[PDB]
């Protein structure tokens, strides 16, 4: 939720400074890392009950 | 647009061809049903005789 | 006869735990509805903030 | 047990050659209809039209 | 292990800049 | 023997009634903006085996 | 006339840039890429100039 | 003239689709009769056993 | 006999060919300015298709949950009664 | 330049609720994947039940000449086999529709 | 006789889901020679 | 953030309710006839988690 | 001859249990092969779907596309053959 | 009493060499399909680059 909030937050930015800076690529990596983490946690949860 | 004339003719022609294949399958099945019913009736009556 | 009366007690417990699950189902669905209805209101504040930007 | 299985248990053949009785089945025997819909965009996809 | 069988359909979208 | 024959006749009639319920529930389930609806060919037509009420 | 030819090259440049972005995103698409899904009939469907 | 000849070409496809629909519905009526013949044969099999 | 059509417009063909995959290819084998009403009609059609597809998949989810719970309970009870009769 | 102001506000609104529709579509695609995974698990479990019932019946039917008996459990097993056949076919139809 | 029937129905009864003796058998429905 | 907190607690509690229903219905369906009937090691064993009504 | 006949049947049964265990492992390996080829179809067809959104002259009849069609056909023949192997096993 | 024994052993060893041929051909086909499809995926990446 905080990563998607910051990604949507950085689209209010005015058109000279609407930038693909160091922040944007790291936020994209943050979103994919968080989703990979919680999907893998779901799969090991599935292993545990079996 | 959405179709060349040849494309449109191929669309209709393939629809007609597949419908005709299904019709011939139905005719073949009706002949098979005729054969099965007659043979089962004759075999059962010969066994009762 | 003790088998039958403990069968009745256990079926009663099935009824009560099913009641509690069915009572929490509405709260779960309503919380989904409430977070979506609150998330729309921030998007109203979004478009209002750009409308005051110009 | 219900009655069709009991008349199968007994001696003479006063039972159905088809084993699931129509007063027990959810669906028809040899029933030819599905109400099958097709994927066309923007127009809905309705599952179980026969039990509307 | 490696999620080689499941593919979700989304990412954090920005188009072109 | 006669009871077996009566069971077969009632069973055929019961098959007919479940099939009618099937087709009428589907025809009721149709509404506007449905993917199956189409301008059909020669409706308002009474077939060969049609019986009265 | 010079302004005309310059604008023609600029619109072709825009076309190449967008096609470059498309082919780049197609090139880095591996498996486990978290962007794939099934598609039906795409093996036959084409517009081609 | 060309819009008229387009109408002239498309009437044949309309009539052909019509014709195949009545052929398939008549064949379906024949097969649907033979199904009831089979089911009555099954009941008359259920007697002699 | 195709022609220039110097901006290529395949969107309607893509929609029709996705609805039916049996339409064979459309290629150049051997005006040009939209209107505001076409702008509004196009994106409102896109919104309507999104809403329809979303609600179709949502209703199928809602049906599938109760279907699979009911069939699981039914098959488990059938197994238990069969073991009872053998016992 | 007021015409340009009109056009930019118009296109920006188009952008914005295109973005909203995209987010809702992605979330529903997620739940569709989870539902088809549930369908596949159900199909393999019903296949296991069919294995068990039909193994029981074929192990039972080798009995000697006197004890070939038509008990209630035989009829129950036959009904169970065709019931789980109907269950399996319904699950494949739901899988294809999803 | 009866010991054989008891042991065969005992092991059919004690068979269960995810047990060792399960196997995919075929065609048990259409065969019936019960006297 | 507070709504997400309350959603997570209620989801965990709902999942627990589903688990206890799923095991207790099978306990009711246990008969005199079932195969897995046995002498357990220690009846009247109060576990480490004693949570009253 | 009861004793050595019984011992022959016992050896046959023990090795039969062994061979059935290997055949079950073969079944699971064919299943894993099937699901990975399904994921490969998913990747190839998503790439082919996304590729055809190009601008007007950029729609090009490339050797990439004339290879992707044979990609989808070859993975179709692969998954068909592996399904046939599953039925035979 | 002998003719049951010889047929039992014949059906046993027939099932065995059928299953052994099946398992070795299965492993060979799995390896063949894996290497072929990985190869053509690498070709796909090469042409997109």
């Amino acid at each position: 939720s905080i990563v998607t909030d910051n990604l949507q937050c950085r689209e209010r930015r005015q058109h000279p400074d609407l930038v693909r800076d160091c922040v944007e690529i790291e936020l994209l990596k943050e979103a994919e890392l968080i989703r990979n983490i919680q999907e893998l946690l779901k799969r090991t949860i599935k292993q545990a009950v079996s | 647009s959405a179709s060349t004339p040849e494309t449109w003719a191929k669309f209709t022609q393939e629809h007609l061809y597949r419908a005709e294949r299904e019709r011939l399958a139905s005719v073949n099945l009706r002949n098979l049903i005729d054969c099965i019913l007659q043979d089962t009736s004759e075999d059962l009556r010969l066994q009762c005789d | 006869w003790d088998e039958h009366d403990n069968r009745t007690r256990l079926a009663e417990r099935i009824d009560t735990v099913s009641r509690w699950k069915e009572m929490l189902d509405k709260c779960l669905t309503d919380l989904d509805a409430e977070i979506d209805a609150l998330a729309q209101m921030k998007e109203s504040a979004e478009q209002n903030l750009q409308a005051k930007n110009l | 047990l219900p009655s069709a299985y009991t008349q199968r248990l007994r001696e003479t053949a006063w039972y159905d050659p088809i084993i699931p009785a129509q007063y027990t089945d959810p669906s028809t025997r040899w029933g030819s209809v599905l109400w099958k819909d097709r994927p066309i965009r923007g127009k809905e996809f309705a599952i179980n039209r026969h039990r509307f | 292990g490696a999620h080689t069988s499941s593919g979700l359909a989304t990412s954090g979208f920005r188009t072109a800049k | 023997f006669l009871l077996q024959e009566a069971r077969q006749r009632l069973n055929s009639d019961h098959r007919g009634k479940m099939e009618t319920l099937d087709i009428d529930r589907g025809c009721l389930s149709l509404n506007l903006t449905s993917p199956n609806i189409s301008l059909k060919i020669n409706p308002t037509r009474v077939p060969n085996g049609s019986t009265s009420l | 006339a010079n302004r005309a030819a310059q604008h023609e090259l600029e619109k072709d440049l825009s076309d190449k840039q967008s096609a470059y972005r498309i082919d780049d995103k197609c090139h880095h698409l591996r498996n486990t890429s978290d962007g794939v899904s099934y598609f039906h009939g795409v093996e036959r469907v084409d517009a081609t100039v | 003239r060309k819009v008229g000849e387009r109408l002239q070409d498309m009437h044949g496809w309309k009539s052909e689709l019509q014709r195949q629909v009545e052929e398939l519905v008549s064949e379906t009526e024949l097969l649907l009769a033979q199904k009831q013949r089979l089911e009555r044969a099954l009941d008359a099999t259920a007697g002699p056993f | 006999t195709h022609s220039l059509s110097l901006p290529w417009r395949p969107s309607t063909y893509y929609k029709a060919a996705s609805n039916w995959p049996t339409l064979d290819p459309y290629c150049t084998r051997s005006f040009t300015r939209y209107t505001p009403d076409d702008w509004y009609r196009s994106n409102l059609t896109n919104f309507q298709e999104s809403n329809t597809s979303r609600h179709n998949s949502e209703r199928l989810r809602v049906d599938t949950s109760r279907l699979i719970q009911d069939k699981y309970q039914q098959t488990r009870k059938t197994q238990a009664d069969s073991t009872q009769n053998l016992g | 330049n007021l015409a340009f102001t009109n056009r930019i506000a118009e296109t920006a609104d188009a952008k914005n609720k295109i973005q909203t529709h995209l987010a809702k579509t992605l979330q529903e695609i997620f739940q569709t994947e989870m539902t088809i995974e549930s369908i596949k698990k159900a199909i393999v479990e019903k296949s296991a039940f069919l294995k068990v019932a039909q193994t029981r019946l074929d192990e039972r039917t080798r009995r000697p000449n006197i004890e070939l008996c038509r008990d209630m459990a035989q009829l129950r097993l036959v009904n169970e086999v065709y019931e789980v056949d109907d269950t399996i076919q319904t699950l494949q139809q739901r899988l294809r529709d999803a």
